[PDB]
Parts: structure tokens; sequence; C-alpha cells
């Protein structure tokens, strides 16, 4: 149900 | 949380979420207590049982959030973890005694509106607010019941300490002095409790002499949530200070 | 330091709705 997050983060 | 509310803005803003990389979910709760150091539980990153043994780069921290879901842009801090150190005598196989572990954060957060940490109870703290009647504050973005779902955004319940032979005499887990236990009596008709997902974040207290929130207590272990005669557990963070400070001193 | 007082409560002097219940089991 999560929103992507700044795929940088990971 | 069970039969808690909705928390307001900024009201927690040393919550922490421990959240998994992949898949993306959330793994627990946790409090920031310096620019650079979060405390969880230690059950949170290690049980054997099933099979949970979290190294750094699995992790994420999110600070400042309310929303569960969302990504709260210009709001919310994401940090990665430098190093993990779980009490050496955690004692997963039997009673998560000394339920307790701190996380190294690779970056210092910024403190905001929204992130701001929490103190750190000393002896005098403990002695006084630590008596069952007073009540503590427990948040978290875990279930609703035990069996609606998840929350939208982060929720609260103030629960009452309770005396600790009740605590004993409601459960066969031996309890051990770095526990309390909290939650209303039957008799006493209000509920709430910590539910799946809960684990590791804070229940605090607001000293009345100096208006300052002190951390209590990590959300440990419960049997079942919001059951009539049984209690939440929470690791007793004044007497782990000690394991605490000489980590954080050392590190 | 600043630690346990919040930026949009304590530091501001507002209060948030269920604090007070917390003071009034306070003995
Ligand atoms: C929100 C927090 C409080 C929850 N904490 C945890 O679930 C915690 C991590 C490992 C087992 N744990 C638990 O809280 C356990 N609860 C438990 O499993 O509750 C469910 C249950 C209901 C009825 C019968 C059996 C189980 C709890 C316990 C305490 C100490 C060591 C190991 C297990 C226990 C089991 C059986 C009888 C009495 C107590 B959450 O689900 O992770």
């Amino acid at each position: 149900d999560f929103e992507e997050i700044p795929e940088e983060y990971l | 949380i069970v039969e808690g509310s909705d928390a307001e803005i900024g009201m927690s803003p040393w919550q922490v979420m421990l959240f998994r990389k992949s898949p993306q979910e959330l793994l627990c709760g946790a409090s920031l207590i310096s620019d650079r150091w979060v405390l969880t539980a230690a059950h949170c990153l290690l049980y054997p049982p099933w099979d949970k043994n979290f190294t750094e780069n699995d992790l994420l921290v999110r600070i400042g959030k309310h929303s569960r879901t969302r990504y709260e842009r210009n709001i919310e801090k994401i940090s990665m973890l430098e190093k993990i150190y779980i009490h050496p005598r955690y004692n997963w196989r039997e009673n998560l005694d000394r339920d307790i572990a701190l996380m190294k954060l690779k970056k210092p957060v910024a403190f905001s509106d929204y992130i701001h940490p929490v103190c750190l109870p000393d002896r005098e703290t403990a002695a006084s607010l630590l008596q069952a009647g007073y009540k503590g504050r427990v948040t978290g973005w875990g279930n609703l019941k035990e069996t609606k779902g998840q929350p939208s955004v982060l929720q609260v319940v103030n629960l009452p300490i309770v005396e600790r032979p009740v605590c004993k005499d409601s459960t066969r887990i031996r309890i051990t002095d770095n526990m309390f236990c909290a939650g209303y009596k039957p008799d006493e008709g209000k509920r709430g409790d910590a539910c799946e997902g809960d684990s590791g974040g804070p229940f605090v207290m607001k000293s009345p002499f100096n208006n300052r929130w002190y951390q209590m207590g990590i959300v440990s272990w419960g049997e079942g949530c919001d059951r009539d005669g049984k209690y939440g557990f929470y690791t007793h963070v004044f007497r782990l200070k000690k394991w605490i400070q000489k980590v954080i001193d050392q590190f | 330091a600043d630690c346990g007082l919040r930026p949009l409560f304590e530091k501001k002097s507002l209060e948030d709705k269920t604090e007070r219940e917390l003071l009034e089991s306070y003995i």
C-alpha cells in the first residue's frame, strides 16, 4: 500500500 | 494501535518508522533520541524464531512522518543506517528480556517542526513517573485490531501503567525488572493497546516538573491486542540506559 | 537538551488534545 520513495534512498 | 485516535500534526516528532527496502513495508516503530541515534526494540531487527535477522542495508529510517503510506515530500526525512547495535543480553529465546537496540544514522537528520528528539529518563524521572495509575502515551502505525485494518495516519493512545503483581498474573511469560506493563483492566471500561506493526515505538510520558516528554518504554510484546485481562509489555528504558550511554559514548 | 519539547506544542505553548489526561493521572 506504500507510495514509492525517491529511488535514490534505495 | 487498537482503540487509539489519529495523531495531531507534530504531536510525536520523535516518531520513527522502520521501513524495509524490498519489499517496501513497515517493519516497526522507533524513536529519535538525537540527530544521529534511533532507539527501537531488539526484536524488530533480530528474532530467530521468525527468521528475522535484518542488517544495516536491509532497512531505512523514515522520520517526520504522519501518513503511513505516503511519501511526505518536504516533511519526512529518510535516512540510511550506518550501524545497528543490539543489547548483548537481549533474550529472544525466552521472554524478550532487554528488548532494546540502537541504530546510528549515516548522516545527522535535520530537526524541524515535525522532527525532534525525545528525552531519556534519569533515575529520578523514572522514580517519579513509573507508578501504577500514571498514564503514558503509545504511538505507531500498527494494526487497528488483532485480526479497520491499517490506519491512514499515525495513531495515538494513552494507557495507565499497571501494578507489577497484576502484570505478572495476567500472563504465563516470566516478567523481569527490565519490563513494565500498561493498559486498562476490564473493570476500567476504557480500551487501548499496541498491535502488529507498533513494536519498537515509544511509550512516552510528559514530566509535570519540567514539562518535557520522556521515553519511558519501548513497545515490546503482548498476547493479542487489546484483549480483556491482558496488557502490553514495554522495555524499561531507564533500567537499560547504562547500556544506551555506553554504546553512544563509545560509538 | 531541547529534547522532549515539541516545536508545534511546548515551544509555542500550545497543548495537544489529550496531554491533560496524562497530567491528571500524575498525582
Ligand atoms: C505490537 C507488539 C506488542 C507485538 N510484539 C510481538 O508480537 C512480540 C515479538 C515475538 C513474539 N511477540 C509477542 O508479543 C508474543 N505474543 C503473541 O504471540 O501474541 C499472540 C498470541 C495470542 C494467544 C496465544 C499465543 C500468542 C508474546 C511473547 C512474549 C515474549 C517472548 C515471545 C513471545 C506471547 C506469546 C504467547 C503467550 C504470551 C505472550 B507485535 O506483534 O510484534
